[PDB]
């Protein structure tokens, strides 16, 4: 019923929700290169075992 | 409080952000506010901060929390499991293993050089893996010693029931501690042994009626070969025949016949199933003690970390923004936690919000349901800040 | 006692607000869009 529980819940909610986005975009952004980096690998080997 | 906190000192954990103030003391560190601000003078601060992990959001946070909930209560009752078993065993009185030095070093000289320090962990990883292997490795040790006990209570039935026939009364034991060649043959069929429990009053009812209980007996034989707590016990030799009418007249002389048979495979069985029962019992004990030395020193250390882990998600999981707090450890005398509980509560209740903070001291546990924890999945207390109360 | 079972399963997590209605409770709360779950 006060106003500072409901400015610091907001104050708490808006630095979450931050961090999950960020926390998100991360992994996200720490996975596609790899994967893609992966594959290709695994083309050009494939690529180059069907020439020879 | 705690089942195992005799004299043992109390400490609180409480976790709260870098640029907080209390409500007492404005523009003041809450480091000078706990020592100098401190009830009596006589509040000691030590440092439990560790370090942060990798979190990858607030759903696997929030479920890392209550796993880590869950862990904390599972470990905090596992090494009140392995404090009574090891307080059980006469090991440890009421004022040692609960206000010594564990690990080598003091409880307030190693709580406040935790700084995350571990042998199998590792601060890259996953923080449910290692409070999910705590709690497992908390859960195999205070298994053990429960499997130990159990062993040693099984070694203690066998050696209680190899004393029923060691000694005792006349019922179900048999001599094979006091045979000789001479009390008993049983070299050829024509003769044999039989036992006669007799009463102290009837003993010469049974030396005077021993040559007409029976057909075909032996002279001689009324002699006190062993001896009891509740009748005598006498020897006689007759014919396997003369059983039935021998055991029907000692039955109608009120007396009480037993059914032995010559033989030294029974009496090496016998000494040998309490001589094993014996040292078994002796191996499961010894065992049982380092067992449970062990699981209760790798239960309060992975407790230590699985509450400091536990601390650190409530904090960052209850805090917020931002992802960094000052975490440490406040050492309270005996008796005393109540005002520095509800002094803390009432300086840092005023964070959180004023609808959520309410007055209260000390840690109030209850069988039906375990109070003051802090729990995140279970109706519970619930404070403005992070608040955890340990009792040693 | 929504707000306090919310406050004290959930922590500091949520938004307490209350609107009259017509009788009726207006409530609102906030979270992130991966909880809608929990």
């Amino acid at each position: 019923l006060t106003p500072n529980q409901v400015n610091d819940e907001l104050n708490k909610m808006q630095a979450f929700i931050r961090k999950e986005a960020e926390e998100k975009a991360k992994e996200i952004q720490l996975k596609a290169d790899q994967e893609y980096e992966i594959e290709k690998t695994n083309i050009v080997r494939n690529e180059t075992n069907n020439i020879d | 409080m705690a089942t195992a906190l005799y004299t043992a000192n109390d400490f609180i954990l409480i976790s709260l952000p870098q640029n907080a103030q209390p409500v007492t003391a404005p523009g003041s560190k809450t480091d000078s506010w706990f020592n100098e601000t401190l009830i009596g003078g006589r509040a000691f601060v030590s440092d439990f901060k560790i370090p942060e992990f990798k979190i990858g959001s607030l759903d696997t946070l929030i479920v890392e929390s209550e796993e880590l909930s869950k862990v904390d209560n599972q470990i905090g009752a596992s090494i009140g499991k392995i404090i009574e078993i090891l307080q059980g065993l006469n090991e440890t009185s009421t004022n040692a293993y609960r206000t010594l030095p564990i690990n080598n070093m003091p409880v307030p000289e190693y709580l406040e050089n935790f700084q995350w320090q571990t042998r199998k962990f590792k601060l890259d990883k996953s923080i449910k893996d290692l409070i999910t292997l705590i709690s497992n490795e908390s859960s195999q040790l205070d298994a053990d010693v429960r499997a130990t006990y159990a062993n040693y209570n099984s070694a203690k039935t066998n050696l209680a029931a190899a004393e029923r026939k060691k000694t005792g009364d006349l019922s179900v034991r048999s001599l094979h501690d006091i045979v000789k060649p001479e009390d008993f043959v049983l070299n050829s069929e024509h003769l044999t042994t039989v036992l006669v429990a007799v009463p102290k009053s009837l003993k010469s009812d049974f030396e005077k009626s021993y040559e007409t209980l029976s057909k075909n007996v032996v002279p001689a034989s009324a002699s006190v070969i062993a001896e009891d707590a509740e009748y005598v016990l006498f020897n006689v030799h007759l014919f396997k025949k003369n059983v039935q009418e021998f055991t029907t007249a000692a039955r109608e002389k009120k007396f009480i016949p037993r059914e032995f048979n010559y033989s030294e495979e029974l009496i090496d069985q016998l000494k040998k199933e309490h001589d094993s029962a014996a040292s078994l019992e002796q191996s499961l004990r010894v065992q049982l003690v380092r067992l449970a030395k062990t699981a209760y020193v790798d239960v309060f250390i992975n407790w230590f970390h699985i509450k400091a882990l536990r601390v650190y998600v409530e904090s960052v999981l209850r805090y917020g923004l931002p992802p960094h707090f000052n975490i440490k450890i406040i050492a309270v005398p005996p008796k005393n936690l109540s005002k520095c509980k509800s002094e803390l509560i009432d300086a840092f209740g005023f964070l959180g919000g004023n609808a959520f903070m309410k007055d209260k001291k000390g840690k109030i546990n209850k069988q039906d349901t375990s109070l003051h924890q802090y729990a995140s999945l279970v109706d519970t207390e619930y404070e403005p800040f992070v608040m955890y109360i340990i009792n040693l | 006692l929504e707000q306090i079972l919310w406050r004290v399963l959930r922590g500091n997590l949520f938004f307490k607000t209350v609107e009259i209605e017509q009788k009726n409770a207006f409530i609102v709360f906030s979270h992130g869009d991966l909880i809608i779950k929990r």
